């Protein structure tokens, strides 16, 4: 809980300019999860 | 409830600097966002910049570059804010914004500091001039007719009056003050009353300019 | 840097009402705004945020909406705690900027004005300066003009205007116009005359007088 020599605060920051190139663009980012379990599902939306 | 305070009235000089600070008290400090605004009087806000109260960010302007500087003080859990070269225009109020809480950081201003009043004058403390505002039987208008007590050359923004120490009430009017070519302020006040009751009554207005200490008092002869 | 204009620059209404504001910006943003009300002498309070968003501890009248560059606030019933400006806020971008100020007020029968006129105090007269007041009490429709008519001329720049807020209970407004001028100037004139010109008037209306 103080800033000096030999501390360092963790977190950084994203500077997100458009000027940026590709390489440093900003992603929205998700991501989902399944699995398989003992209790009948819930989770179906199947075929038509 | 979070809640933002800060200092009182300012006057400066120009060529000066000035510094006006802020306290905080929030339920926690999660990178908290003390952040900066002004006002000159009738006229669009104006952003001055913001202070990361997390640890030391201090993004500015652009306008305002390579004048103005922010810090804070951890311990104290305030704002500081900091400006030279001060000048006329820069005439204001001043406010302090900020406190996001839920999420680290925002662009809106969600808590905001009670105010700062700040005067850039070249002029120095001085006493108003009162004259009284008689009317007269020509306008003798459904029986009423209005009556005043003018303030003149005077320094600052307090300026407060009042008609026969609150004995009156009906019909007070109390208008802005209005800056001169000169750098002082002027005041009108003025009321108005059946003329029914003009030669028989006393009407005396009251003035107080703490800054001066001077206490002045008119009786109106129509 | 981003632009922002506010179409509306005074609304009116009465109580139990709807209105609307509009928030046009130079470039395009992408939904990123925030509605401030700010009542005079005190500090600005937050409404909407995100452009969409309702803020807490807020009423639940207020309202958003828009995209794009043209932004809209709307309030279903008009409550005397909404009788004060409102301004648009962009970020979108760096500098961030503010609207212009949308002031609402409080519609009733246009009241006339009633005009008064003095003539500088001797004790003025003792000083050096010569001031003249021209007043206007309890007229309607703010927009209104004053000019000053001294020996049968207009007289121009010498003239400050200062107009009162409008008060809750009275919800009219006042007017004073004062001319100043040396005293080489005021002898060497004899008659004086403010004129003002009013919607609610049938005709514009002259008030003078001479010295003494």
């Amino acid at each position: 809980g103080v800033e000096g020599f030999n501390c360092y605060f963790p977190l950084q920051s994203y500077g997100f300019q458009p000027t940026n190139g590709v390489g440093y663009q900003p992603y929205r980012v998700v991501v989902l999860s399944f699995e398989l379990l003992h209790a009948p599902a819930t989770v179906c939306g199947p075929k038509k | 409830q979070v809640q933002l305070v800060q200092s009182g009235a300012e006057v400066k000089k120009p060529g000066a600097s000035v510094k006006v600070s802020c306290k905080a008290s929030g339920y926690t400090f999660t990178t908290y966002a003390m952040h900066w605004v002004r006002q000159a009087p009738g006229q669009r806000l104006e952003w001055m910049g913001w202070i990361n109260a997390g640890n030391g960010n201090t993004k500015y302007s652009q306008k305002f570059q390579g004048r103005v500087t922010i810090t804070r003080d951890t311990s104290a859990s305030t704002a500081y804010m900091e400006l030279s070269s001060l000048r006329s225009e820069d005439t204001a109020v001043y406010y302090c914004a900020g406190g996001g809480g839920r999420r680290l950081q925002f662009d809106y201003f969600d808590y905001w500091g009670q105010g700062t009043l700040v005067t850039v004058s070249s002029a120095s403390t001085k006493g108003p001039s009162v004259f009284p505002l008689a009317p007269s039987s020509k306008s003798t208008s459904g029986g009423t007719a209005a009556l005043g007590c003018l303030v003149k050359d005077y320094f600052p923004e307090p300026v407060t009056v009042s008609w026969n120490s609150g004995a009156l009430t009906s019909g007070v009017h109390t208008f802005p003050a209005v800056l001169q070519s000169s750098g002082l302020y002027s005041l009108s006040s003025v009321v108005t009353v059946p003329s029914s009751s003009l030669g028989t009554q006393t009407y005396i207005c009251n003035v107080n300019h703490k800054p001066s200490n001077t206490k002045v008092d008119k009786k109106v002869e129509p | 840097d981003i632009q922002m204009t506010q179409s509306p620059s005074t609304l009116s209404a009465s109580v139990g009402d709807r209105v609307t504001i509009t928030c046009r910006a130079s470039q395009s943003i992408s939904s990123w705004l925030a509605w401030y009300q700010q009542k005079p002498g005190k500090a600005p309070k937050l409404l909407i945020y995100d452009a969409s968003s309702l803020e807490s501890g807020v009423p639940s009248r207020f309202s958003g909406s828009g995209s794009g560059t043209e932004f809209t606030l709307t309030i279903s019933s008009l409550q005397p705690d909404d009788f004060a400006t409102y301004y648009c806020q962009q970020y979108n971008g760096y500098p961030w900027t503010f609207g212009q100020g949308t002031k609402v007020e409080i519609k009733r029968t246009v009241a006339a004005p009633s005009v008064f006129i003095f003539p500088p105090s001797d004790e003025q007269l003792k000083s050096g300066t010569a001031s003249v007041v021209c007043l206007l009490n309890n007229f309607y429709p703010r927009e209104a003009k004053v000019q000053w008519k001294v020996d049968n001329a207009l007289q121009s720049g010498n003239s400050q205007e200062s107009v009162t807020e409008q008060d809750s209970k009275d919800s009219t407004y006042s007017l004073s116009s004062t001319l100043t001028l040396s005293k080489a100037d005021y002898e060497k004139h004899k008659v004086y005359a403010c004129e003002v010109t009013h919607q609610g008037l049938s005709s514009p209306v002259t008030k003078s007088f001479n010295r003494g």
